[PDB]
């Protein structure tokens, strides 16, 4: 069967770059390959077509090249927009073999997090548990550490972290980091804090609250 | 004008079984033939099979993996194609899209053939394929306070907690708030159940006066809840 | 020339007239290597290569006439691989279809002088007798084998 290697699995580029992507072939196709993009929690969207063709509506700067066993995408003039994975597929015949994939990470200025804290809600409290939340808003790098302590004791194997995806606008990203402990724990202790460490901060920054204050 | 909706995927326990259906319109289809493309949670696509039309002899043929467990077939009377799928197993999880191959005409032939590229895509359904019961969510909220504000701007949301499986929505104000709105994906606990939190950020000026809702919809329960988020002063 | 080469040239005539997808050489290669089909039959070498599945529209008969010999695999397993003369590319609808082949094909590789002819006759001619041995064959008959089907390579 027709295996397909595409690379980089990921890839990071500034706004405006010729970004290329490199799909080989276990055997020669005969340029019977098709690019896709996806988006996130969008289906995928046809690109490009016997290595060459346009598919109707893309815009012209996308464009695939090559032969034998080795073809690529390009994409001129990157946009933030652009922002999402992209596959390679060989269409001749079974099994219709798709590439791994490649990521797309837009490159842009360092910008610092805004952090925020919520204390758990007093619904969640009667049902006998505490979340407390830690949010980190449109920050770049993607690369951050959140500590969570409680009455200064650092916390381990209660935590969680999501991060979104890049925007499609200012190519950052946030991430919500969530501590939860039982409502007799978040009873005995007094004061909540998440450190948070990233490029874009000089020192490391502390958002805290006390108990029952607010 | 090209549509393909498919719908028939949810929960199912391992060695199971479970029926996709694709119901396609805007093109002729009795002449089209539809394939299958699978893509598990964080992975690749991956092709899953492929009908031909009747006047190609309407047969299949299925990956490796699958042959022998999966079933496709097509009802053009109802402009519907199937998935059947058999000893489900969990490496089987994954949303599952319909497809169109776009069509060659082979002019020594005489004859139309399907080429496995695809213009048009369903909009995917997810089958998971787990133990885990059926559970709809606990939503809390995250009430701005002077520890969730920052220059003239404060930020709230909504805390949606245990439920399964995938997915949910988060929408605000009945979709009406869109801006500086974050929904970030879901992180599966040791649990077994399903996480995720909402948030938005607003004018601080604006609480007090303006009401602010999170519609959550957890559809594999059933479930339709909306949450006001209450400014604190304090 | 290689095996690969064979399949291909005698797949060209059947995919341009339908009888056979597009891919149709694709299928029979992967077929070979799975399970080949090289026959020793009275000192000439004889290759049957065909495919399972979906991937024949209508049953056919494709012939070639190697002028040296190529090495096939065995079907039956053995060291020094059968050197084969005379190629008979099957396109079968159905696993049926193709034993019947198989059968009628067996009686016509053990059938001597027919062979040897086959090794000394024009493309036409080969055409002329072995369409005729399917005429006479009326479990087979509705298969299809045209001039267009006979090559020497």
């Amino acid at each position: 069967d027709i295996q397909m290697t595409q690379s980089p699995a990921s890839l990071s580029a500034s706004v405006g770059e010729t970004v290329t992507i490199t799909c080989r072939a276990s055997g020669n196709i005969h340029n019977y390959l098709a690019w896709y993009q996806q988006k996130q929690g969008k289906s995928p969207q046809l690109l490009v077509y016997n290595a060459k063709t346009l598919a109707d509506g893309v815009p012209s700067r996308f464009s695939g090249s090559g032969s034998g066993t080795q073809y690529s995408l390009k994409i001129n003039s990157l946009q933030p927009e652009d922002v999402g994975s992209y596959y390679c597929q060989y269409f001749w015949s079974i099994p219709y073999t798709f590439g791994g994939g490649t990521k797309l990470e837009i490159k842009r200025t360092v910008a610092a997090p805004s952090v925020f804290i919520f204390p758990p809600s007093d619904e969640q409290l009667k049902s006998g548990t505490a979340s407390v939340v830690c949010l980190l808003n449109n920050f770049y790098p993607r690369e951050a550490k959140v500590q969570w302590k409680v009455d200064n004791a650092l916390q381990s194997g209660n935590s969680q972290e999501s991060v979104t995806e890049q925007d499609s606008k200012d190519s950052t990203y946030s991430l919500s980091s969530t501590l939860t402990l039982s409502k007799a724990d978040y009873e005995k202790h007094k004061v909540y804090a998440c450190e948070v460490t990233h490029q874009g901060l000089s020192s490391p920054v502390t958002k805290s609250f006390n108990r029952g204050e607010c | 004008e090209v549509q393909l909706v498919e719908s028939g995927g949810g929960l199912v326990k391992p060695g199971g079984s479970l029926r996709l259906s694709c119901a396609a319109s805007g093109f002729t289809f009795s002449n089209a033939w539809m394939s299958w493309v699978r893509q598990a949670p964080g992975k690749g696509l991956e092709w899953v099979g492929r009908i031909k039309s009747k006047t190609d002899g309407g047969t299949t043929d299925c990956a490796a993996p699958v042959k022998g467990r999966f079933t496709i077939s097509r009802d053009d009377s109802k402009n519907t194609l199937y998935l059947q799928m058999n000893s489900l197993k969990t490496e089987d999880t994954a949303v599952y899209y319909c497809t169109r191959s776009a069509e060659f005409y082979d002019f020594w032939s005489g004859y139309y053939t399907g080429l496995e590229y695809f213009q048009h895509w369903g909009q995917g359904t997810l089958v998971t394929v787990s133990s885990a019961s059926t559970k709809g969510p606990s939503v809390f909220p995250l009430a701005p306070s002077s520890k969730s504000t920052s220059g003239g701007t404060a930020a709230l949301g909504c805390l949606v907690k245990d439920y399964f499986p995938e997915p949910v929505t988060v929408s605000w104000n009945s979709g009406a708030l869109t801006s500086g709105v974050h929904t970030f994906p879901a992180v599966l606990q040791s649990s077994g159940l399903y996480s995720l939190s909402s948030v938005v950020t607003v004018p601080s000026s604006s609480l007090g006066t303006q009401t602010y809702i999170c519609n959550v919809n957890h559809k594999p329960s059933n479930t339709k809840v909306d949450k006001r988020v209450e400014p604190k002063s304090c | 020339v290689t095996q690969e080469d064979i399949i291909r040239a005698l797949a060209s005539p059947l995919i341009k007239d339908g009888m056979v997808d597009e891919d149709f050489a694709e299928y029979v290669i992967a077929r070979e290597d799975r399970s080949p089909t090289g026959l020793q039959a009275k000192g000439v070498g004889v290759a049957i290569p065909h495919t399972l599945g979906d991937y024949v529209r209508d049953n056919a008969i494709s012939v070639g006439i190697l002028d040296k010999p190529v090495n096939f695999e065995g079907w039956y397993q053995s060291p020094d691989p059968v050197p084969v003369r005379v190629v008979f590319m099957l396109a079968g609808r159905t696993w049926d279809d193709i034993v019947i082949v198989l059968k009628w094909l067996k009686d016509v590789i053990l059938d001597e002088e027919f062979m040897k002819r086959l090794l000394t006759m024009s493309d036409e001619e080969i055409y002329r007798q072995i369409y005729t041995r399917i005429s006479k064959a009326p479990q087979l008959s509705g298969i299809n084998f045209k001039r267009e089907y006979v090559r020497h390579l």
